[PDB]
């Protein structure tokens, strides 16, 4: 199989297609079934080194997305088992680096950063346009990772039936290399400023939503390279409460976060081969469950 | 064709085509000349061989249609050009058309 | 002509060949086609020579002829399966020999021949 | 637990794995009513038209009719009833000739026949399979047409004696001029229109 290890794969909504994607220069894609599987694509086309892809919700279907050092995102659409090239945008001058479907409730639009110091969000209208909006200066040095709003969470909707529908305001967060994370709310057309936190010294390297299905409160798990990995949490932003918590003090370089498809417990990506498996125990505090030697 | 050798023209060119030599955008004009001689009624016509002069044509135009573009000149006669070259072609299969009715009718 | 062609040997004439150049007559490349792929399709069916072959690939040859006279909206063609046809007239009936099975009416046992599929075939012949 | 949802899944567990039957079926369970409509208009009419597979988009079509539904989707009205109006005629026809025929249903039939000429014209085909589909059924309504125009005249209760009466294309090509037509059978279609167009214009205006 692939000529370079991998750095993300993923199956989909119904645990019978793998993607998987290496910086090997091309990605490939089985078939899943009775334990089986056939490889059953290897989608070439990225003139630079892939990191990461992205699924889209499966009311929409099976959509695809990936980034590429060649500043080149590519955008597939699956046909009659066929997986095809079917949007691809450039323009950036660094790799771009982080890809991110939105909600469908929100809809078919990716998020899409690179440590340019700026950030575009583009939108599919599934057969149509792809709208631009770009955010310059979005960093002083650049952006490395970058998370959505999930659309739903508990806090305030307990008492908003399942009947109607509520209103969908854009939010998300992120965190780049200019030692700095940042939060954002949608608003005129655009996008203004939440938040500036300012608390890893260095840079951030990846950021966790706990997806708070569950939770009035907002929770994040950042880890940066600088071996501090801060659970923060804010009941409220708007009378600001965001507070740092230690959730471990690792001394390796301290890597990456991602929350599991059960929306359960957090992996995390350590300067050790290993992901350690992390859940918040019933109790209050973050125990590490177990561990991946990857 | 300048004496109206038509027996003998037509032998020579269908000798000259199964050799299969010289570029397409030539042939064009071979077969240009070609036009009234088929024209003409004759029971030498071997449409069969005919046809694969003019699937070779096919094939030919198909090629440098790959290769290059026919005009590359925007003018109000670039495409009175093209339009005459497939109506050149439909020409052929008219004429071709008419050739195998006159054959059949002489098969009699 | 078909009630005569049908019921009649081929190797008397090539009745088909008539009624297509009485098609070239008409100027329906349509019908023309058909005509002469479908008798390449009976010497196919019926006989196994080079000299056939040959043949064939005149068929075709004639019927893609009617190809570059067909316009786009009407690439394709139909071709229905059925029984055999009777032979020897002024002689008992029931003589059949090979022949196909009869297609259903109330559904689409006909074929849909297009430009590239048909090409396709001749290249192959 | 209300089928809505469970109708819901399938329904999109269908659209993922091409099972035609089951997407319809249960596109019609759920009531999607505005996109089972437009993707029924892309994919299945044609699919049963060609088929003559009528019992299960009858059925679809039939409760598809109901006011209602024509209120929540847009362009109803455009193709599907008309569809059923195609294949309702064409069963009833071929029942009463199942039948020993009453010219009480005859005269039905003239009167929707010759006015659902009049919209065969609107009918808009955004796809070659869709053209082609509508092509199929050109050829098929000039085959029965003909059949029913030619025994309108039963072998044993002729309607006139031996009049010719005036052609009413005089009010159908206006109409039929609108659309192109395939030079197969358009032969034989354009010849008996020729013959038409020769007693008309001996006895013209």
């Amino acid at each position: 199989s692939h000529e370079d290890m991998i750095h993300d794969a993923q199956m989909d909504y119904y645990g019978i297609r793998l993607a998987t994607c290496s910086s090997d220069r091309s990605v490939k894609i089985f078939d899943v079934k009775n334990g089986g599987q056939i490889l059953i694509a290897d989608l070439r086309g990225h003139d630079g080194p892939v990191w990461q892809v992205a699924w889209a919700h499966p009311m929409y279907g099976n959509i695809l997305a990936s980034c590429s050092y060649d500043r080149k995102v590519i955008i597939w659409k699956e046909e009659n088992g066929t997986w095809e090239k079917t949007y691809e945008y450039t323009g950036h001058d660094s790799s771009v680096n982080s890809v991110c479907w939105a909600p469908h409730d929100f809809g078919l639009v990716l998020a899409c950063g690179s440590s340019d110091g700026a950030i575009s969000i583009l939108t599919f209208t599934g057969d149509g346009p792809w709208e631009v909006k770009k955010i310059s200066n979005a960093h002083t040095i650049g952006c490395n990772a970058v998370s959505w709003a999930p659309s739903v969470i508990p806090g305030s909707l307990v008492d908003q039936p399942s009947s109607q529908k509520p209103n969908y305001i854009k939010r998300f967060v992120s965190g780049g290399c200019d030692n700095l994370v940042k939060i954002w709310r949608e608003e005129d057309g655009q996008w203004k400023e939440d938040q500036k936190l300012e608390a890893h010294s260095d840079w951030v390297r990846d950021v966790a939503w706990a997806p708070s299905i569950g939770l009035p409160t907002s929770t994040i798990a950042s880890c940066s390279q600088d071996g501090r990995v801060y659970i923060w949490t804010s009941d409220d932003a708007a009378t600001n409460c965001w507070t740092p918590k230690l959730l471990h003090k690792f001394n390796d370089v301290v890597w990456h976060v991602s929350w599991s498809i059960t929306a359960n417990i957090l992996a995390v990506s350590g300067g050790d081969n290993k992901v350690t498996l992390w859940k918040e125990s019933v109790d209050g505090q973050w125990a590490c469950i177990s561990d991946v030697n990857k | 064709y300048s004496q109206e050798q038509f027996s003998e023209a037509a032998s020579l060119l269908l000798s000259l085509m199964t050799a299969r030599i010289a570029p397409c955008s030539f042939w064009l004009t071979l077969l240009l000349d070609a036009l009234p001689l088929l024209e003409q009624k004759q029971v030498i016509f071997s449409a069969e061989q005919t046809y694969e002069l003019m699937r070779c044509l096919e094939d030919r135009m198909a090629a440098k249609l790959e290769s290059t573009s026919p005009d590359e000149i925007q003018k109000q006669d670039s495409s009175i050009d093209n339009t005459k070259v497939e109506m050149l072609r439909l020409a052929l299969a008219r004429n071709l058309a008419r050739a195998i009715v006159t054959e059949g009718a002489l098969q009699e | 002509i078909e009630s005569r062609a049908r019921a009649v040997d081929l190797m008397t004439h090539n009745y088909y060949e008539l009624l297509y150049a009485f098609h070239i007559y008409r100027h329906n490349y349509r019908k023309a086609g058909t005509v002469m792929f479908e008798y390449g399709m009976r010497l196919g069916r019926e006989v196994r020579t080079l000299r056939g072959l040959q043949k064939q690939v005149n068929s075709y040859l004639a019927c893609l002829n009617c190809l570059r006279l067909i316009r786009p909206e009407y690439a394709w063609i139909v071709q229905p399966v059925s029984g055999a046809v009777y032979e020897r007239p002024g002689a008992s009936p029931k003589r059949n020999y090979d022949g196909e099975s009869s297609a259903v009416p109330s559904s689409s046992q006909i074929e849909i021949l297009e430009l590239r599929d048909l090409e396709k075939e001749y290249v192959l012949a | 637990l209300p089928a809505q949802w469970i109708h819901k899944a399938k329904a999109v567990r269908s659209r993922r794995d091409g099972d035609k039957h089951k997407e319809a079926l249960y596109l019609l369970k759920s009531h999607q009513w505005n996109q089972c409509h437009k993707l029924v208009t892309r994919h299945l009419a044609a699919d049963a038209v060609i088929n003559e597979n009528y019992r299960y988009l009858r059925g679809f079509l039939g409760e598809l009719a109901r006011p209602e539904h024509c209120k929540h989707i847009q362009d109803w009205e455009t193709a599907g009833k008309v569809y059923l109006d195609y294949i309702s005629v064409i069963e009833m026809l071929n029942q009463i000739r199942q039948d020993e025929c009453s010219g009480g249903e005859l005269e039905k039939l003239h009167t929707k026949v010759m006015s659902l000429c009049k919209w065969v014209e609107l009918i808009q085909c955004y796809s070659a399979k869709g053209r082609l589909a509508q092509s199929e059924m050109a050829k098929r309504v000039a085959n029965i047409l003909r059949v029913v125009l030619s025994l309108q005249q039963p072998p044993e209760s002729m309607s006139d004696s031996s009049s010719e009466p005036r052609v009413p294309l005089r009010l159908l090509a206006p109409h039929i001029g609108r659309l192109p037509m395939p030079e197969d059978y358009a032969l034989e279609e354009l010849r008996g229109l020729t013959q038409s167009y020769l007693r008309e214009l001996i006895c013209g205006s």
